[PDB]
RNA sequence: UGGAGAGUUUGAUCCUGGCUCAGGGUGAACGCUGGCGGCGUGCCUAAGACAUGCAAGUCGUGCGGGCCGCGGGGUUUUACUCCGUGGUCAGCGGCGGACGGGUGAGUAACGCGUGGGUGACCUACCCGGAAGAGGGGGACAACCCGGGGAAACUCGGGCUAAUCCCCCAUGUGGACCCGCCCCUUGGGGUGUGUCCAAAGGGCUUUGCCCGCUUCCGGAUGGGCCCGCGUCCCAUCAGCUAGUUGGUGGGGUAAUGGCCCACCAAGGCGACGACGGGUAGCCGGUCUGAGAGGAUGGCCGGCCACAGGGGCACUGAGACACGGGCCCCACUCCUACGGGAGGCAGCAGUUAGGAAUCUUCCGCAAUGGGCGCAAGCCUGACGGAGCGACGCCGCUUGGAGGAAGAAGCCCUUCGGGGUGUAAACUCCUGAACCCGGGACGAAACCCCCGACGAGGGGACUGACGGUACCGGGGUAAUAGCGCCGGCCAACUCCGUGCCAGCAGCCGCGGUAAUACGGAGGGCGCGAGCGUUACCCGGAUUCACUGGGCGUAAAGGGCGUGUAGGCGGCCUGGGGCGUCCCAUGUGAAAGA
């Protein structure tokens, strides 16, 4: 099915993934449906993890699944709570 | 040297004779049927019909065909049946075909 | 047919020999050159200068 | 790279005085003093007249000399220049001057600009309380540039920083001599450096 | 959209199909004249209701045959011989530039 | 924000005009030389042939068995091996093996690119919604038995379980004919007739978790179609029988001559059909002032292929890279009865070649498959290694140091050059050695809460004792090309149309800045040169931006077809054209 995943970016021993959704079948790097948020798992910056949240919950509704990972840190960035 | 993909061939072996079975029994009755309509048989025209129609749709279910091709050879198959009985005819067996 | 460039040369009737490319405009028909100092080509001996072309190993100041 | 090898024989052949070795290239001795003439078994005969190409040759390679930076890492500022927002001349200058190794020896904690190399190299420097080794390194408008406060009293370093009183470190600059700290405030002005250079026949240079 | 082409019937030898002969213009891609190139389409006419000379309106369309992609959509003008005589011409003089 | 020209035809000149060079670039190769690191990148040839290992599995919470280790006592225990659980083995059954990964052979084509179309269609798993999961039967492996075999294993007879197969029911609904309304290519509705469902598993169990069935909608991925764009030869000019169309079938998810009967005689072509040759196409890339020219390795997207050729099966999907059949080619085992095989997956071997790596580490990360989960698998991947192959960075010292040692070169025998270069004094301290030592990793899971949100806890590192930080600490690799002009840099000796140089002009005949060596210089510098190829220069295919009286170039002249171009005025149209908005122009690159 379609996923809410990260792609690898960056560089040898300097990995900032995209936040990216695709179908589950294409390869880690390849073409993707969305582009929604970054993440730099090193914070070497502050912005070092940044989603939009208005359209990861478009995607979720519509039946993306994130990856464990994925989830993670759009738990992080409060796509899931609800108030 | 062994991989069991063996499996899916020794599984797709017996599938192949599952539907063949069920895909031969459906042209030799979906023939049956078009041929009594043509001889102006209507009871036995649409009794035979209804029985292909159902081994049809029951095909439909699995594998074997699906979609659009079982109606279409339902479809293909009253449209055949009820044009050459009306040739002749009157729908006797009042089964299997609208009014 | 190719030139054999360097005073003086190793080649005889089977020596293998890297061919190179470059005419000389002064023999017909010669459109190649032997690298020297590959395969069977000897370097070139007492060479000093320009000694990468005419492949000689660079000499010992003992 | 940076050359390593005879030094104030092209404060010759340029013709002029280049600062190879800062303090001596000042005594009756920068050779431009004493032997103003190209090296050589030749240097002191009839000059012939300089192709268009040696004028600019010559041009470009005392600017480059100046600085002690390599061919490949000169073109390539400079074609970084050609590429940057207006005169392609002064923003090179500013470019070459934004090195971490010249900017040291504009604040005199070295007397010579391979001297200033040597410094940054060995962790001498530090560029906003970090420490830099990177003679390359660019220089950007507010950054203090001190000296490491282990090195801070090195022979070496306290008779150039005891020189410093005394001197005015170019305009774009400033310098705390008491505590050992510069501020690259701007970037090098075309006249800020009087420089022994046309610097537009180096851009014709590149031209061909 | 489905593609609209206009242009004349120069054929009508074929059962409920025309042939119909489509002029367009470009500007050369590197010499910038404009040009004007053409290309024929056959085209469904399930009314066999267009005739030779017909100028019409071709409709993108659900394939009819191979060859056959577009449908006869209106009639822009009728007995244009002028431009049917022109095609027939430039396909006559083929006759005389073999061996 | 962008554009350089020079040498060579003559006694000399102008023009024409070719040849040649300086520049940039590359998956490179070769020569001389070589110190460090980072990030990239490395079979361009034989889509030749391949030893060996690994590259796709996973579910015991679908099902029944074999074997083993235990618990718990059967005769007290080893001989009839009994219950419970935790392992393993195939089998049956699912989901995956259609993705990921490889390669560029074929393909000049809707293959690709770009924009569209589908009232002509499909989409497993995911999400939203509605309604179900009610009855019955049955067989095949495993297993036992036997015949067969050297073995691979292979046949026969018999047992058997399930989420395996089959029938019946309910029909929320759906399919189909026909009629009606709407809509307008087969789209939506509706009526009667006929036809169609399903599967159970686990727990702490009158409640939860995973599955099963039907329909509707979503999302994602696809198929098919069309406009336009897509190389060289016309010394390839005619091509075409399923050929073009129609009718009715067959086929498919679906249109379609896709396939088949029948009918008609069409269809295509100088706006280049057909044929031959070459080639995967694009984002990009290199070059260029640009316009252009060239290219399409790496990375991304699409296509094609999987020893050559055909074929289908299974399936949501394949005509299937590590599935199957047959033919062909080639190889291997053989007890001569027969068997087995497909690296264009990762490594690697061998051959071909100027030339291209480890049979490395690890699943810690990210991603993928299966599973409730634990977790398993993953040569995708993350890393390490080797190679100056490429780019960026760094070092081989720094400051002082003589009107200036020695050596060596020149010398007008006073000098001059190497050269502040060295020696020498201080200074710093690459490497080294010592101590410490990462980020990349917080989830999944566990507990509170409800197995939601939200709060709390635990595990986990290949790279790596590495990066980096701290503390000690040694003056510590330099080479390559060129010095006649273009082109930056000159003297001496040797040589004497020889040896040799050479990109072009041309140098070499005994004073050679052009050969060879020395000293000296210029240019780059862990590199420097060479060869090859592309663009430049080349306004030398000229759109930008050239020409034809005599330099190459006006057709021997009419007539004329296609075509190209078309005076003055007014109106209509708005195709060209221009404007605005808007969609598209993916990411990466710039
Ligand atoms: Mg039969
Ligand atoms: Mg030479
Ligand atoms: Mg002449
Ligand atoms: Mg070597
Ligand atoms: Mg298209
Ligand atoms: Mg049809
Ligand atoms: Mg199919
Ligand atoms: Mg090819
Ligand atoms: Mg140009
Ligand atoms: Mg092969
Ligand atoms: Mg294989
Ligand atoms: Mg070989
Ligand atoms: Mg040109
Ligand atoms: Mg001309
Ligand atoms: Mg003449
Ligand atoms: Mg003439
Ligand atoms: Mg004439
Ligand atoms: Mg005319």
């Amino acid at each position: 099915m379609v996923k809410i995943r990260l792609a690898r970016f960056g560089s040898k021993h300097n990995p900032h993934y995209r936040i990216v959704v695709t179908d589950a079948r294409r390869k880690r790097d390849g073409k993707y449906i969305e582009k929604i948020g970054y993440y730099d798992p090193r914070k070497t910056t502050p912005d070092w993890l940044k989603v939009d949240v208005e359209r990861a919950r478009y995607w979720l509704s519509v039946g993306a699944q994130p990856t464990d990972t994925a989830r993670r840190l759009l738990r992080q960035a409060g796509v899931f709570r609800q108030e | 040297r062994n991989l069991s993909a063996l499996k899916r061939h020794r599984q797709s072996l017996k599938r192949r004779l599952r539907n063949k079975a069920k895909k031969s029994a459906i042209k030799t009755l979906s023939k049956k049927a078009i041929q009594l309509a043509q001889e102006g048989k209507a009871e036995e025209a649409l009794k035979i019909m209804r029985k292909a129609e159902s081994l049809i749709d029951k095909a439909a279910k699995g594998s074997t065909l699906h979609k659009n091709a079982a109606a279409r050879r339902k479809s293909r198959l009253m449209r055949k049946v009820r044009q050459l009985l009306e040739a002749a005819g009157a729908p006797l067996i009042g089964g299997g075909l609208s009014a | 047919t190719a030139y054999i460039p360097g005073e003086g040369h190793n080649l005889q009737e089977h020596s293998v020999v890297l061919i190179r490319g470059g005419r000389v405009k002064d023999l017909p028909g010669v459109r190649y050159h032997i690298v020297r100092g590959v395969y069977d080509a000897a370097g070139v001996k007492d060479r000093k200068k320009s000694r990468s072309k005419y492949g000689t190993k660079k000499p010992k100041e003992a | 790279g940076r050359y390593i090898g005879p030094v104030c024989r092209l404060c010759r052949r340029e013709g002029v005085k280049l600062y190879l070795k800062g303090e001596r290239c000042y005594s009756p001795k920068c050779a431009m003093e004493r032997r103003p003439y190209p090296p050589g078994q030749h240097g002191q005969k009839r000059a012939r007249r300089p192709s268009d190409y040696a004028v600019r040759l010559r041009e470009k390679q005392k600017l480059r000399r100046i600085y002690g930076i390599s061919e490949r890492q000169f073109r390539n500022l400079f074609e970084e220049a050609s590429k940057k927002k207006g005169v392609t001349g002064s923003v090179f200058l500013g470019l070459l001057e934004s090195r971490l190794d010249n900017v040291v020896y504009r604040l005199g904690f070295a007397v010579s600009r391979r001297q200033a190399r040597q410094l940054v190299r060995h962790g001498h420097i530090t560029v906003n309380g970090r420490r830099v080794d990177l003679p390359s390194y660019r220089v950007r408008p507010g950054d203090e540039i001190a000296v490491a406060e282990k090195s801070r009293n090195l022979e070496l370093i306290r008779q150039n920083l005891e020189a410093m009183k005394g001197r005015k470190v170019g305009p774009w600059l400033s310098l705390d001599v008491e505590g050992m700290k510069g501020k690259f405030l701007r970037l090098p002005d075309r006249e800020d450096l009087a420089l022994p250079v046309n610097e537009q026949l180096v851009i014709e240079f590149y031209s061909r | 959209p489905k593609k609209v082409l206009t242009g004349v019937v120069v054929s009508d030898k074929m059962q409920k199909t025309v042939t119909v002969l489509v002029e367009r213009q470009f500007p050369h891609p590197l010499y910038g004249k404009v040009i004007k190139r053409s290309k024929k389409y056959l085209a469904h006419d399930p009314e066999e209701k267009y005739k030779l000379g017909d100028v019409v309106e071709i409709i993108e369309s659900r394939p009819i045959s191979k060859r056959k992609r577009f449908r006869v959509l209106r009639l822009v003008e009728s007995g244009r011989m002028d431009l049917v005589e022109k095609y027939l011409i430039r396909r006559q003089n083929y006759e005389s530039l073999s061996k």
